[PDB]
DNA sequence: AAATCTCTAGCAGTTACAGTCAGCG
DNA sequence: ACTGCTAGAGATTT
DNA sequence: CGCTGACT
DNA sequence: AAATCTCTAGCAGTTACAGTCAGCG
DNA sequence: ACTGCTAGAGATTT
DNA sequence: CGCTGACT
C-alpha cells in the first residue's frame, strides 16, 4: 500500500501508539490509523462505557441478602414501587429463602424472580418453590451486581434508616421492620410523591472480554448475539454471556 | 366500611401456634407460625402488618400475648370463624404436600388469597413514566392511549411513542 | 405556631419522616418541614456532591508512589503537559525521595509540590531538599485522594502500558521507564494532539462532616472559613480541614 | 545545529562512576551517578534520556559500556571537557553541603542547569484553555488578551473573561 | 417561594494487618 | 439467550 | 530506645 | 469521512479466606 | 488555611 | 461422603 504503512506497523508493534500518533507522525489518515490500531490484539483493552436499563415489570421482584452486626438480611424489593419486603435470616440457608419466596407469594402477586447466581437461589428447593407458585426464575450475570442494581441501592437506605432508629430497640428484626415501616409507608417521593404502598397498589467478528475478576482481558471470540445491554459469545465452544461494559467488539 | 380494619385471631395446630389477621372488609388472610404465646412474637407480627400493610385499627380479645405493654409500645410508636376453619381445611388438604407444617400454613394463605389480594386493590385517564435508551432519567407524565402486550402507545407533548413494557410504568 | 407542627416533631422524632412526608401528611408548607428536618441531628448525614477543581499551574508537580510485583514506583507528574518522571525505588524511604526530588529540580523548573501527606513526604529530609532548592512543599487532605486525582489516574495509564509492553525486558525499571518514553513523546491527544514533551516545552453555623474512614457524621462544628472545595472549621478547638462532599454546612 | 544531539562522556570521582550528557547545542547537563560501567546501567540511562528529552544522535567513544549490544538493542528500540571540569568545580563546592556525592552531584547539575533550561526551551498570538467554577470541562481556544499575576485575560467569541491561573494553560 | 435541572456516596461476599517516620516520653 | 440505581442537596429559572 | 499515632 | 458531544473503568495502602450447594466421582 | 481525573469508544451532527 | 467449582 505505502511504505509508511509497514513502517507505521514495525513502529505499533515496538511502541503501541495510538492512532492520532501514527496518524500525524508518519502522515497517514486516520482510517487506515484506527485498523492498525484496531488490527492489534493487545490494545484492545477498555470496553463500550455504557450501563443499562434493568427491566422494570410490574411481575419482578428483586431478591437480594445483606451482612450486618453478624447477623444475614434477606431483602425483597419491588422494581417499580421501591416497596420492600424485609426480614432477619437467622442462618442463610435455601431452604429458609423458599419458605420466604413462599411467604411473598401468599401476600404479593409475583410472576417472576430476578436476582443472582448466588447458592442459595440455585438450588433445587427455591425451584420447588417458584414451580408450585408459578413463579418464573430468572438470573443475571455473576460478576455484574449492577444487573441487580435497584436492590443494592435500597440495602444502603435501608442501613441508612437503621443509623437512624437502632436506640430504638433491644433487638434487631425489630428495627428492620421499622425501617421497612418508615421507609414504604411513611417516606414519599420519587413518582409523584407517594410512600411506595401507594404506588404498589397503584401498579396492581472478534469479540474480547473480561470476566472472573480477571483483568486479563480474552482473546478473540466468536459473536453469537447482541441485544441491549449484553451479548452472547463463543470462545472454543464456551457459549457465554458478557455485559457490554466488559466488552468489544470487532467488526 | 373502613380499609384499616384488622381482626386478629390464634389457633394452635399440631399443637403448635398460627397467628393470623384478617383485612374484615375484603377477608384477606395473612397467617405466621408464631413459636410461643407472648407479646414479643405478637408485636413483631403487629409490626410487620404495619409495614405490610396500612394498619390503624385491630380488633382483638383479652389475651396475655395481646395485653402485653410491649404490644402497646410496639402499636404506640406504630399508631371470620369461617375463615379460621377455611384456612383450616386447606391445611388440612396441603398439608401432605409440604414436610414443615409452616410451608403448607404459607400455601394455604397463598390459596385463599390468590386461588383477595385483588380485593385489597378494589378498596383503594391514566399517566405513565418511561425511558429511552440510553437515557436512564426517568420521562414525563404520557398520556396513555392504549395498553399492550409487551408494547405500551403513549403520547407525550409531541410524540405518540411505542414503548415496550420492560420501560414503563403506568399509575392513575 | 400550630399543633400539627408539634405532632409533625413527634411524628418526626419518631419515624424521621422527610420534608415532603409531614409536609403533604399533616398539610403544611415545605419550608418548615425541611427546617423541622433540619432541625435533627442524625438525618443529616449526605454531603454536597460535587467534585472541585485541581490547582493547575506550571509550578506545580504532583507527586505519589504505587505498587506492582512487589515493587514500590515513585511517580512524578507535572499537572498541565501530562508529562511523566517516573522510576523504581528499591525500597520506599524518605531519603531517597528527598534525592529523587532533587534529580527532577536538576532537570525541570519546579517552584512547588502537590501530594498527600504519606509517612516520607513529611520526612524532614523532603524538607531541607526543596529548601535548598525553592521548591515549596504542599500537603492535601489525608483521605482525599481524588485532591492528588490527576497523578492517580496516570498510574492507570502507566500500569495500562505496562500491559502491553513487559514481554520486551528482563527487568522491570527498563519496561518503566519505556512506558514513560511511550506516554510522553509517542501518544498524543488532549490539548490539540500533543505528546507530553511537546505541552510542557510548550508551557516552560453548624457543620457536620466525616474522616478518618469512619461513616459516622459528626456533630455541630464551628465553621471557620469557606472556599471552592474544602472549608476549615471547629469542634472544641479542633481546627481542621473537610472538603465539601464530606460536609454539610447548617446556615 | 541540530536539536537531537547528545554528547557522551563519563568520569570517576570518588572512584565512583559518574555518566554524563550534554545538549551540544545547549551545554545542557545531566549527570547521574551509575554504580558500575556497563552497557546495562548506560542503556538504563539512555533509556531515561530518551524518554525524558527526544534524543535522536549520541555522540561517543568505543568504550566497552558503550560498544555493549544492549545499547544497540535499547537504542535500535529507541530510535564538552570545560563542561566536565565546570560540574567537577561545583562538585567541589558543595560536596561539604551533602554528605551523600550523589546528592552533590544531582546539586551541580541543578546549579549549572538552573543557577540551559531555558536554552533549550528556547532551541523548540497565544492560545488559552480554561475552566469555570462547576464544570470541569475543558473549553476552547482563547484568545490571550493579557497575561497577569494570578489571574488572566482572556477573550472568546462573545466574552471577554477573567480566569484565575490556577484554571488556566497558555500555550502558543 | 415553587419547580426544575444537575450531581455524588455507596450499595455491591469482607479486613485486620504492613511500612514509615515526626513527634512525645 | 440481557441490561445501574436511589435519595437527597444545591443552583437556577418561573 | 520505645512507641504512638497517623497516613498510606 | 471529519468533528463534536457523551459516557465509564480504575486509580487510589491491599487480600486470602468464609458460606452454600448443584453437580460430578 | 483547599478543590477528580484521564484516555478511549460510540453516537451524532457538519 | 468427598469435594470442586462457582458465585456470593
Ligand atoms: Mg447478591
Ligand atoms: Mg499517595
Ligand atoms: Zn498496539
Ligand atoms: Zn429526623
Amino acid at each position: 500500500f505505502l511504505d509508511g504503512i509497514d513502517k507505521a506497523q514495525e513502529e505499533h508493534e515496538k511502541y503501541h501508539s495510538n492512532w492520532r500518533a501514527m496518524a500525524s507522525d508518519f502522515n497517514l489518515p486516520p482510517v487506515v490509523a484506527k485498523e492498525i490500531v484496531a488490527s492489534c490484539d493487545k490494545c484492545q483493552l477498555k470496553g463500550e462505557a455504557m450501563h443499562g436499563q434493568v427491566d422494570c415489570s410490574p411481575g419482578i421482584w428483586q431478591l437480594d441478602c445483606t451482612h450486618l452486626e453478624g447477623k444475614v438480611i434477606l431483602v425483597a424489593v419491588h422494581v417499580a414501587s421501591g416497596y420492600i419486603e424485609a426480614e432477619v435470616i437467622p442462618a442463610e440457608t435455601g431452604q429458609e429463602t423458599a419458605y420466604f419466596l413462599l411467604k411473598l407469594a401468599g401476600r404479593w402477586p409475583v410472576k417472576t424472580v430476578h436476582t443472582d447466581n448466588g447458592s442459595n437461589f440455585t438450588s433445587t428447593t427455591v425451584k420447588a418453590a417458584c414451580w408450585w407458585a408459578g413463579i418464573k426464575q430468572e438470573f443475571g450475570i455473576p460478576y455484574n451486581p449492577q444487573s441487580q442494581g435497584v436492590i443494592q441501592s435500597m440495602n444502603k437506605e435501608l442501613k441508612k434508616i437503621i443509623g437512624q432508629v437502632r436506640d430504638q430497640a433491644e433487638h434487631l428484626k425489630t428495627a428492620v421492620q421499622m425501617a421497612v415501616f418508615i421507609h414504604n409507608f411513611k417516606r414519599k417521593g420519587g413518582i409523584g410523591g407517594y410512600s411506595a404502598g401507594e404506588r404498589i397498589v397503584d401498579i396492581i467478528f472478534r469479540v474480547y472480554y473480561r470476566d472472573s475478576r480477571d483483568p486479563v482481558w480474552k482473546g478473540p471470540a466468536k459473536l453469537l448475539w447482541k441485544g441491549e445491554g449484553a451479548v452472547v459469545i463463543q470462545d472454543n465452544s464456551d457459549i457465554k454471556v458478557v455485559p457490554r461494559r466488559k466488552a468489544k467488539i470487532i467488526r | 366500611c373502613s380499609p384499616g380494619i384488622w381482626q386478629l385471631d390464634c389457633t394452635h395446630l399440631e399443637g403448635k401456634v398460627i397467628l393470623v389477621a384478617v383485612h374484615v372488609a375484603s377477608g384477606y388472610i395473612e397467617a405466621e407460625v408464631i413459636p410461643a404465646e407472648t407479646g414479643q412474637e405478637t408485636a413483631y407480627f403487629l409490626l410487620k402488618l404495619a409495614g405490610r400493610w396500612p394498619v390503624k385499627t385491630v380488633h382483638t380479645d383479652n389475651g396475655s400475648n395481646f395485653t402485653s405493654t410491649t404490644v402497646k409500645a410496639a402499636c404506640w410508636w406504630a399508631g371470620i370463624q369461617s375463615m379460621n376453619k377455611e384456612l383450616k381445611k386447606i391445611i388440612g388438604q396441603v398439608r401432605d404436600q409440604a414436610e414443615h407444617l409452616k410451608t403448607a400454613v404459607q400455601m394455604a394463605v397463598f390459596i385463599h388469597n390468590f386461588k383477595a389480594g385483588e380485593r385489597i386493590v378494589d378498596i383503594i385517564n391514566f399517566r405513565v413514566y418511561y425511558r429511552d435508551s440510553r437515557d436512564p432519567v426517568w420521562k414525563g407524565p404520557a398520556k396513555l392511549l392504549w395498553k399492550g402486550e409487551g408494547a405500551v402507545v403513549i403520547q407525550d407533548n409531541s410524540d405518540i411513542k411505542v414503548v415496550p413494557r420492560r420501560k414503563a410504568k403506568i399509575i392513575r
